């Protein structure tokens, strides 16, 4: 029941720049031995925690240069010297000291990224789908930043909110932007009796929304 | 090389009694060490739930405590974890882990997703996304598959059994009574598509599915 208070919650850092996460106890981890138990876990999307310090500043095997670890008593501190892309991901700091052994929550690392407008694409429902009786008309947002992306739909001119699963994806470690997926759930009737399907988005990007659209008669 | 792997249903009813193994392979559970279990609940927090050490004797984490047990079977090599009356809380990513906070060797599992819930297991059903009549400018060509009705969790999706990977995007699943839909788009150059093919493969582990479907192009 010892908490561990880690903060920033979120850090965006821009590649190359060094970056630092705190981590906080409500009691002392040093130990009667003399040693400090406090070690630092990343867990990049998809995969598993990864202990990258132990005994607050021993490295791991194959954990790079960039990474420092310092701190002592109630206070240490994660230093990344030089951040790239491989180091997407939540970062935890780990308490081995007083049972039960606790984690911190854990802090969310994002590359912060030149603006990049999303690549528009709209799908009308597969026949194979309409066969039984429903209909999904689904748009991609592909590859943009910031995250900051607001769709909305339009089936003859006029805005429809409900039927709408929204999905965004973690932050490319490739190219550092987002995409997202937003699919519109129709019955096969409803879908039949409108022509004029639009996904229409607004971004950062630009002053006027990017706009994709399709004719139900056109195909 | 050192290894641990855990095992078990991904799927349990609530107030039933989870059970997940892990094994162990590269090292002996019996000559140092301690073994554990540790969870991973969706939000990210986690959560240290018990030990076993090489010797035998076990530690809980004491919300555990009433519910929790962890043996072994040192002929082969792997510790087990059994958690009672299991709630729709808990859900969540099981791993099992070994290490020491003072020497180097540390060891994590893969994981495995687990779900408490009353909903029956339920194949997918797959669908195509191919333009409208899109592919006309842009030298690049946007695809899709839309993978809805499952459960639970997870469904594995590719594109060309892997061939193709460079440009795909596959979004996270989301739960729309007590079902799942999850998405998944790939761009090609217009030159590949609809010149040569392209597939998208997708497997539900827990209802033994394996589907794969062509996005061939609609005649309009």
């Amino acid at each position: 029941d010892v908490q561990m208070t880690q903060t920033p919650l979120t850090l965006s850092v821009t590649i190359g720049q060094p970056a630092s996460i705190s981590c906080e106890s409500s009691q002392s981890l040093l130990y009667s031995n003399g040693k400090t138990y406090l070690n630092w876990l990343l867990q990049r999307p998809g995969q598993s925690p990864k202990r990258l310090i132990y005994l607050v500043s021993k490295l791991d095997s194959g954990v790079p240069d960039r990474f420092t670890g310092s701190g002592s008593g109630t206070d240490f501190t994660l230093r990344i010297s030089r951040v790239e892309a491989e180091d997407l991901g939540v970062y935890y700091c780990v308490q081995g000291t007083h049972f039960p052994r606790t984690f911190g929550g854990g802090t969310k690392l994002e590359i912060k990224r030149a603006d990049a407008a999303p690549t528009v694409s709209i799908f009308p429902p597969s026949s194979e789908q309409l066969t039984s009786g429903g209909a999904s008309v689904v748009c991609f947002l592909n590859n943009f930043y910031p995250k900051d992306i607001n769709v909305k739909w339009k089936i003859d001119g006029s805005e429809r909110q409900n039927g709408v699963l929204n999905s965004w994806t973690d932050q490319d470690s490739k190219d550092s932007t987002y995409s997202m997926s937003s699919t519109l759930t129709l019955t096969k009737d409803e879908y039949e009796r409108h022509n004029s399907y639009t996904c229409e988005a607004t971004h950062k990007t630009s002053t006027s929304p990017i706009v994709k659209s399709f004719n139900r008669n056109e195909c | 090389g050192v290894q641990l792997q855990e095992s078990g249903p991904g799927l349990v009813k609530p107030s039933q009694s989870l059970s997940l193994t892990c094994t162990v392979t590269g090292y002996s559970i019996t000559s140092d060490y301690a073994w554990n279990w540790i969870r991973q609940f969706p939000g990210n927090k986690l959560e240290w739930m018990g030990y076993i050490t090489y010797s035998g004797s076990t530690g809980y984490n004491p919300s555990l405590k009433s519910r929790i047990s962890i043996t072994r079977d040192t002929s082969k090599n792997q510790f087990f974890l059994q958690l009672n009356s299991v709630t729709t809380e808990d859900t969540a990513t099981y791993y099992c882990a070994s290490y020491d906070d003072y020497t180097w060797f540390t060891y994590w599992g893969q994981g495995t997703l687990v779900t408490v819930s009353a909903a029956k297991t339920t194949p997918p059903s797959v669908y195509p996304l191919a333009p409208g009549s899109a592919a006309q400018t842009n030298s690049m060509v946007t695809l899709g598959c839309l993978v809805k009705g499952y459960f639970p969790e997870p469904v594995t999706v590719t594109w060309n059994s892997g061939s193709l990977s460079s440009g795909v995007h596959t979004f996270p699943a989301v739960l729309q009574s007590d079902l799942y839909t999850l998405s998944s788009s790939v761009t090609v150059p217009s030159s590949p598509r609809p010149s040569e093919t392209v597939t998208c493969n997708v497997a539900h582990p827990a209802s033994s599915t394996k589907v794969d479907k062509k996005i061939v192009p609609r005649d309009c």
